[PDB]
């Protein structure tokens, strides 16, 4: 930064030497490639000229630009905190809103160049990269300087000559007033810049030594300055814009000419527009002589809505002290209203996305026209079908990413940090969601290539969406749109039941994703209060109907969809905002389409009036419960019961918690919030029996084989284990722990003998092995996350008060653990298991409160650990590491327990240590502990097994 | 958010550390630090097994502490200041 002109000026003669004419390939690449390696380490406050010189040269789409516009992409890229954060970039200062302007220029230049440029391959896969780049780098709360700029367009400078022009002369008069105006403010900067304005030609004043009063000053020496003001206004009245004078008619001035104030918005659009005639028309003379030497674009003479705002200013001021003169005096340039939303990028680029929405419609159903109608490849928007599909799908993709909480930020909770997006923002990029569904409701079989592409970018336009601001004080036509969307969904899911017995491609590929991301982000937002409602929850009634429908149904295609159906009726019910399981006290949910809408709106709607005979194929809440139940009691398996365990779980999992907070145990915010009673009468009682069913369920099907669901469920039950009951660690984690220890301790023992012996059955029996307790590791990575979750809850519980149910847990996880650390095998077909899986990711949410290394087991034993230490006194923690380091001569486990008691005279002594003092007052303030645990037996055994416990960590930790 | 348990690791001894709290404007705060353990809540749930000790265990006298006193008072001015700097230039001939 201290010499950084020569710095810039050498980005600009290596960027020439870069597009030189006499060059080799290699010598070229050495030029391109250390022009991109400087640009990348410099500042990008540095790239002041160069970037405006890429922003005037890239949109050319040459050969030529191809360096230029990976190097552009390759610094924003670098530096998108330094423009999208109003912040920037760390110590890195903050974007000025010029170079904000040109990123605007650029990006919509390169947009628009591709766009009327043929399809090419390596232009649009090289280039898409940079313009999401631009796209996201760019804020888009930003708002340009002006909506209704000049937006012109070595440079040309246009020369629009105003000598030849006649001017009226009820203007022309302040013209020609104005040029002597000029004349005397010009001595009035003399005399201020103290140097009175001479009478005649003395170089003891720096300033301009002849500016003699009007009287005594020649004309034409006047003229030599006064020519060229009014030559300006003339241009500025030339252009379609004209100067009129407000009021009828017309060596220092008495008003003062200053160019800091500002007119209206569209005067000073147009007064840049002035500047930007002082470029062109005032330097066509300057470009000649520029050409005639050769020295490539002169820095003024580069385009002036793209020039740096340090040295536009040169015609800035010219055209700013014009236009103040006029406003001073009231004359305005009679020649638009652009609303702010208008004016910033956001809404601009969401306006021309939706002119391309429509264009692409069209396309789209031409192409569809001439498919159907033999095999015509000719196709007249051919170019405008590949520049959406290599450019405009990914476009959005990256961009509603970058911005998806700023589309999201309501303006009464901030989430954007840029700003909140506006309303009309908002319902119309709801509307662009809600055209991409219907242009690919059918679409699907055809852009195959594309249709990956295309759902998961609908799933991005899916997420972050106001539903609450669109359909609630919101554009009728964009909430009708939305609400038939869904209605049409909910009849193509009953075709979809029709046809288990393009659309079915639709439906499996397409439809239901995409219908589940929505269900799921509405789940979390919490809009399904004033979203899901009237004939939006009338669709959602057919489609939880027909789901259910489809579950009863039993068939190999239907079997293999369910997944995919329990998760999107999950979603949905987390979604749904009336308690359709509470059919007797519907009266009280506000919700519902009942006491919603008028008597006359539910005859003409078809409603049934109730929730009963709106729905009775579902039974109510506790008719589920004692199916559950009844099936836990069996023992129902997957091949037993599969409908249920896939899709009706759901409905529990979901509903239940959620409308917990709704129920009559959740506190009300307030007395009035109370008085209407509960619609759900659902406490956590019936939630832990939930939780009962599915423990029982679970450890039922432990020893079936091929279960993957199961791991969907855990999934699903990672929600409801929260708000547990105390009784139910004893109840059910402590026997299926118990069942799970046992058989993981037969299955080391078939492995100790296996190691032992020697034989090729040995290596046979290897295979066995780890494909004896891949299921194990299953298991466990199943039953454990819910430990994990439930030793949360009540570790301050079992800490403040010990429960010795909880130390018997301890020490069964302790076993398994023991058990998973000794076997090698162990450790390598649970990372066989997960890599196969792909369990890394969803270990990773469930250590996350609210990985392949992440062993699940050492977690689990690492988050339990404070509790079985708990239990043993400070000097037995003196006997820890005595009994450790008989761990590590590798001795057994009955040897170590007999030299234990050898040493039961070793044990720590409280006066001997200070710290001793604190650590076993603690221990007996624990209210739990008594003087009778000081028993030796006890005692051997609790340091026995806390020692195994810490010396098996420290080895995993550590080998 | 990337859900390590520590929030800053890899921390230099260096000189050494000292529990310290920065109140803003009407805020009330209770810096136990642990004089009485007993005293010392959750200490049992977080700190005890985990190995840690709480601060001035053993510690008869209370800890004393240091507010940050806001009276405006002069001191000399540091000869490593990073902005002002001060010249001792010698009186000589004409000059004092």
């Amino acid at each position: 930064e201290h010499r950084a002109i020569m710095v810039d000026s050498m980005l600009h003669t290596v960027y020439r030497l870069s597009r030189g004419r006499s060059l080799t390939k290699a010598q070229r690449d050495v030029i391109e490639d250390c022009l991109m390696a400087l640009c990348r380490y410099i500042r990008p406050s540095m790239l002041q000229h160069l970037l405006r010189r890429l922003v005037f040269d890239v949109p050319i789409l040459n050969e030529f630009a191809k360096m230029p516009l990976k190097l552009l992409t390759n610094h924003y890229e670098r530096c998108w905190k330094y423009y999208c954060l109003p912040t920037g970039w760390a110590n890195f200062g903050v974007t000025s809103e010029e170079e904000l302007h040109l990123t605007r220029k650029l990006f919509w230049g390169i947009f628009d160049s591709l766009a009327h440029k043929k399809y090419d391959q390596e232009l649009y896969r090289m280039a898409m990269p940079c313009l999401c780049a631009i796209a996201g780098a760019l804020p888009p709360d930003y708002v340009d300087a002006s909506y209704s700029s000049k937006a012109e367009k070595n440079f040309d400078p246009r020369p629009v000559e105003t000598l030849n022009v006649i001017i009226p002369e009820k203007l022309d008069s302040f013209i020609n007033k104005f040029a002597e105006y000029t004349h005397e403010k010009w001595a009035f900067d003399k005399i201020q810049n103290n140097w009175s304005y001479g009478e005649n030609v003395d170089e003891e004043l720096k300033t301009h030594p002849m500016l003699r009063p009007y009287k005594t000053f020649s004309e034409k020496d006047k003229e030599i300055y006064r020519w060229p003001i009014k030559e300006s206004l003339k241009a500025m009245i030339a252009w379609e814009w004209t100067i009129e004078k407000a009021r009828e008619g017309e060596y220092n001035p008495q008003p003062p000419d200053l160019s800091g104030v500002t007119l209206s918005r569209e005067l000073q659009a147009m007064a840049e527009q002035l500047a930007e005639n002082y470029h062109n028309t005032w330097g066509r003379k300057k470009k000649q002589e520029l050409e005639a030497k050769g020295g490539g674009t002169h820095p003024l003479l580069v385009p002036y809505d793209t020039l740096t705002a340090k040295e536009k200013a040169r015609d800035r001021e010219k055209a700013q002290e014009l236009l103040k003169f006029l406003q001073m005096n009231g004359y305005a340039v009679t020649r638009l209203d652009t609303s702010s939303i208008e004016k910033r990028f956001a809404f601009g680029f969401l306006q021309q996305l939706l002119r391309w929405m429509d264009i692409s419609q069209e396309f789209i159903a031409h192409l569809e026209a001439v498919v159907s109608s033999g095999r015509v490849e000719k196709s007249p928007h051919e170019q405008e079908i590949k520049f959406f599909a290599k450019i405009l799908l990914p476009l959005i993709n990256q961009y509603f990413t970058n911005h998806c909480l700023y589309f999201l930020s309501t303006p009464a909770k901030v989430l954007g940090s840029g700003g909140h997006a506006s309303n009309k923002e908002k319902e119309m990029i709801t509307s662009l969601f809600c055209k991409l569904a219907a242009l690919v409701r059918h679409r699907v079989s055809l852009f195959g290539t594309d249709a990956p592409a295309v759902v998961n970018c609908l799933h991005i336009l899916a997420r972050s969406l106001d539903a609450r601001t669109v359909m609630k004080s919101g554009p009728e036509i964009v909430k009708a749109g939305l609400r038939s969307f869904f209605e049409s969904a909910s009849e193509d899911i009953e075709k979809m039941v029709e046809n288990l017995r393009q659309n079915l491609t639709y439906t499996t590929v397409a439809l239901l994703p995409v219908l589940t991301t929505l269900f799921q982000h509405i789940a979390q937002h919490q809009f399904g209060d004033d979203v899901i409602l009237d004939d939006v929850q009338v669709s959602c009634y057919r489609t939880l109907c027909s789901i259910y429908s489809l579950g009863t149904t039993k068939n190999t295609y239907v079997e293999k969809l369910r997944p995919a159906l329990g998760e999107c009726l999950a979603r949905l019910a987390a979604a749904m905002p009336v308690a359709f399981l509470e059919p007797q006290l519907n009266e009280y949910n506000a919700c519902s389409v009942y006491t919603t809408k008028s008597p006359r709106e539910r005859a003409i709607l078809g409603l049934p009036n109730s929730v009963e005979e709106m729905c009775p194929d579902i039974p109510v809440l506790d008719r589920l419960m004692a199916d559950i139940g009844g099936l836990a009691e069996s023992g129902a398996r997957y091949t037993e019961m599969p409908h249920v365990i896939e899709i009706t779980l759901p409905m529990l999992c979901s509903y239940l918690p959620r409308w917990w907070e709704r129920g009559p145990e959740a506190p009300p915010p307030a007395l009035p919030a109370g008085a209407p009673p509960p619609c759900t009468a659902v406490t956590s009682d019936h939630l832990n029996s939930l939780l009962g069913n599915i423990l029982r369920i679970i450890v039922n099907n432990l020893g079936i084989d091929e279960a993957t669901w199961m791991k969907r469920l855990a999934v699903f039950a990672q929600p409801i284990v929260s708000r547990a009951r105390p009784e139910l660690l004893h109840s059910h984690f402590i026997p299926t722990i118990g069942r799970l220890r046992k058989r993981a301790g037969k299955v080391v023992a078939e492995e100790e003998q296996l190691r032992l012996e020697a034989k090729a059955e040995a290596e046979e029996g290897e295979l066995l092995v780890r494909d004896e307790f891949s299921v194990l590791c299953r298991d466990l990575y199943a039953l454990y996350p819910l430990l994990i979750r439930y030793v949360d809850n009540n570790r301050a519980h079992w800490l403040t008060e010990p429960n010795a149910n909880a130390e018997e847990l301890f020490r069964m996880v302790g076993e398994i653990f023991i058990y998973w650390s000794k076997s090698h095998n162990f450790k390598r077909e649970e990372q066989n298991f997960v890599v196969q899986n792909e369990i890394n990711n969803m270990s990773f949410l469930t250590a996350d409160s609210k990985s392949v290394q992440t062993s699940l087991i050492v977690a689990t034993l690492k988050k339990m650990l404070p509790i079985g230490l708990n239990m043993c006194a400070p000097t037995d923690q003196d006997l820890i590491m005595l009994a450790k380091t008989r761990y590590a001569l590798k001795d057994t486990d009955e040897e170590v327990r007999e030299f234990l008691q050898n040493n039961l005279h070793l044990q720590g002594k409280v006066e001997g240590s200070p710290s001793l003092r604190w650590q076993m007052a603690l221990y007996r303030g624990l209210p739990g502990r008594e003087e009778d645990a000081d028993d030796p037996e006890k005692i051997v055994r609790r340091v026995q097994e806390v020692s195994a416990v810490l010396y098996h960590l420290e080895q995993t930790e550590h080998p | 958010d990337s859900g390590s348990e520590t929030a800053f690791r890899e921390i230099e001894i260096g000189d050494g550390f000292l529990p310290v709290c920065s109140l803003g404007p009407g805020q009330v705060g209770h810096l136990n630090l642990g004089q009485d353990v007993s005293s010392l809540r959750f200490f049992a749930i977080c700190g005890l097994q985990e190995g840690f000790e709480p601060f001035a265990i053993n510690m008869q006298r209370p800890v004393t502490t240091w507010f940050s006193k806001s009276l405006p008072q002069f001191e000399p001015v540091p000869p490593e200041h990073p902005h002002y700097e001060v010249a001792r230039m010698d009186g000589t001939v004409d000059t004092p």
